[PDB]
């Protein structure tokens, strides 16, 4: 029942969220033509870990999931707290065009995860090696 | 010995990173290529603190790797919350095949 | 006879597979996927490599999918045969929805064993890595 | 005794001269030949083989690797040759960087693959009543 506020709330942060990287798109998009503007207006004081922590806090509607995937994907692309995107990404595939945005999202996951996969896995070796030559 | 957690934390978050370089940043690398045989050492000590914990571990990692391409009882210690957390995303894995293949 | 096949063999490959299907020996079968699958230069686009193939794969009705699939368990269970039917397996996937038991558990069975053992190549080479 | 294996796996430095040579000939099918020569031999003692293997082999034998790699032929006896040359020991560094690069390539692609088979084989066999 108090997950209703919890999902008004990821709602408003999602709102929030999409708002501001739309500010901050447009600002460098008109940061084009003029290099000389005043900075963007962010309501509070970015952009991301807001959303990520705010999705963080919880304990464990369809309009308001493609500025989600938005999110999901920048979480893949900057390797935020990945399990819990995996999680998200098969929790909103398993409930509920934009396919192709799934895709994407997807894609990024497995290449964060292979990467940090590869990552321990060279650690592991080189500890073993160390290890060995002690 | 805690803002030090911050800005590892910091470096390897950023928003958009110099490409080729292992942290991120050619500075702290070469920073990481040149410490005191006891300064390493107690990086890897705190390495070790925050590898046990699983929400900072990714960075540990990080630095980690980092380091270990930079050099020639402790290390039993990472080696195995480090295997541990290879199994966790081995797991996270397999649930990534079911995920591909839904779609 | 199995001569016409033989010179469909030596054009096409969509009739080539459909008759290989329905005339034993699957030999020959075996030996069209894998140049297929190994090609020195294969197709991007396509699933095995070769567009043809992937069609006939789509176009394949119920019993033809079934026979091929017993054939690719029988490939399967043989190491030095299995990644041709692994490539071959996952395009018939790719191409067909989720639409016997016996055949499906015994290809999932030793799949996963194979799974395995690619694993443990992936170890010994993060070991190749660190030395490099 | 066993120096006679060691031999019988010098028997393939031939293999690797003829298909060198061959595609050489061919620069203006031979690695099936080198690859088949290659896993005719036993298992055992390959480690041996490849120890009393000369120098100026080697780094045909790395081009035959990599072409063995890149084109997913037979990739644990690829990946096997290419940690016993290691074990057994500038510019063969980048080969060696290239043809374990094609390797883990082959492997990532086998093995997602397979992920990929299971899960479909788990679901189907599921949604079986």
């Amino acid at each position: 029942v108090e997950t209703l506020m919890a999902g008004e709330r990821i709602a408003e942060a999602l709102e929030l969220g999409m708002t501001d990287l739309n500010t901050i798109r447009e600002w460098e998009e008109a940061r084009q033509i003029n290099p000389n503007i005043a900075p963007p207006q962010r309501n509070p004081i970015p952009a991301e870990t807001y959303v990520l922590n705010t999705l963080q806090k919880i304990k464990p509607p369809f309009s308001t999931i493609p500025s989600l995937l938005t999110f999901l994907n920048l979480f893949a692309q900057r390797e935020l707290n990945v399990p819990l995107t995996c999680r998200i990404l098969f929790f909103v595939l398993k409930t509920h065009t934009m396919r192709a945005t799934l895709e994407k999202v997807r894609a990024n996951l497995r290449a964060a995860l292979r990467r940090q996969k590869d990552e321990m896995g060279f650690n592991i070796a080189a500890l073993k090696v160390v290890s060995m030559q002690l | 010995p805690g803002r030090l957690l911050n800005l590892f934390t910091n470096v390897v978050t950023t928003r958009n990173p110099d490409p080729d370089s292992l942290t991120g940043l050619k500075a702290v690398d070469d920073v990481l290529a040149k410490l005191s045989d006891e300064q390493i050492f107690q990086l890897l000590l705190r390495l070790r603190d925050w590898n046990t914990n699983a929400r900072t571990a990714p960075v540990a990692q990080r630095v980690l790797w980092a380091l270990f391409k930079s050099h020639p009882e402790v290390l039993d210690a990472i080696k195995v919350y480090t295997e541990r957390h290879y199994k966790r995303i081995e797991e996270l894995v397999d649930e990534s095949y079911l995920v591909e293949y839904t779609l």
